[PDB]
């Protein structure tokens, strides 16, 4: 994250960070709990990821220094990426975790609300981007969960930052005209939460962007409402 | 949530 500000314990207890073990063990991508074997993510996540059993999900985490050998994880049961996706950049990019064990809730780890198909008129006016990633173009994962305010952009101005690029309303877009406060690499998969009526919904996957926090070029992520239905067939299947 | 996932 560019431009913001480290988290409280507690803060944002839906994210996770999903490490991979391959070569050696990192963190790869953030992700969101939305379900008590589920977890959110980004499909692009999972290039080159030729099984789930190099996955462990680590939640209730506020530093990446608490994850040792003995630290707790969830294993991943299956992968489960959109059949349009393609890259990133194209949409669709989105994956459901199935975990091997359930999620115990708690103050330091639960599910956040998926977006109502009926809000999808609604206006946003608290997002809040979080993630280990970058604070800088050249830089490394961060040991705090690291969070920052940015304002939705419509997906009219978000397509005159991206000639060339073909921005879908299946993408939102979030940024500053002039920059500063971003996602930037190693965020990706992770939430776009926004608080409305005192409830915290997904609204955004972190997805893609051109560079980190520059001038006139807005985070896009992955529009969440847009895909419940999707969510709800994977998730509630007979 | 009104979007329920099941446990
Ligand atoms: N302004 C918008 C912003 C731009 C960066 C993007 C991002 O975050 N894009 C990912 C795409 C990717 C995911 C998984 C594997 C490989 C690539 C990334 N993560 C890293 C990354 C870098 C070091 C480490 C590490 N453990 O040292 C982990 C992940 C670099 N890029 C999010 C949106």
């Amino acid at each position: 994250i560019v431009g913001g500000t480290a988290s409280v314990r507690g803060e944002w207890p839906w994210q996770v960070t999903l490490h991979t073990t391959s070569p050696t063990q990192r963190h790869l991508c953030g992700g969101s709990i939305i379900g008590n074997q589920w977890i959110l993510t980004a499909a692009h996540c999972f290039y080159g990821v030729e099984s789930p059993k190099i996955l462990r999900v680590y939640s209730g985490i506020l530093n990446q220094s608490e994850i040792k050998e003995d630290t707790s994880f969830f294993g991943v049961q299956e992968i489960i990426i959109h059949d349009q996706y393609k890259m990133a950049e194209s949409g669709y990019d989105i994956a459901l975790l199935k975990l091997e064990t359930t999620v115990g809730y708690g103050d330091s780890q639960r599910p956040i609300c998926l977006p109502s198909k009926g809000d999808r008129n609604v206006i946003y006016t608290d997002c809040w981007v979080t993630g280990w990633g970058y604070r800088k173009l050249r830089d490394k994962i961060q040991n705090t969960l690291q969070k920052a305010k940015i304002p939705l952009v419509t997906n009219e101005e978000c397509q005159k930052r991206y000639r060339g690029h073909k921005i879908t309303h299946k993408m939102i877009c979030a940024g500053y005209r002039e920059g500063g406060k971003d996602a930037c690499k190693g965020d990706s998969g992770g939430p776009l939460s926004c608080k409305h009526n005192e409830v915290w919904h997904l609204v955004g996957i972190t997805s893609w962007g051109e560079g980190c926090a520059q001038r006139e070029r807005p985070g896009v992520y992955t529009n969440v409402v847009e895909y419940v239905d999707w969510i709800l067939e994977k998730t509630q299947a007979v | 949530c009104t979007t329920k996932i099941k446990p």
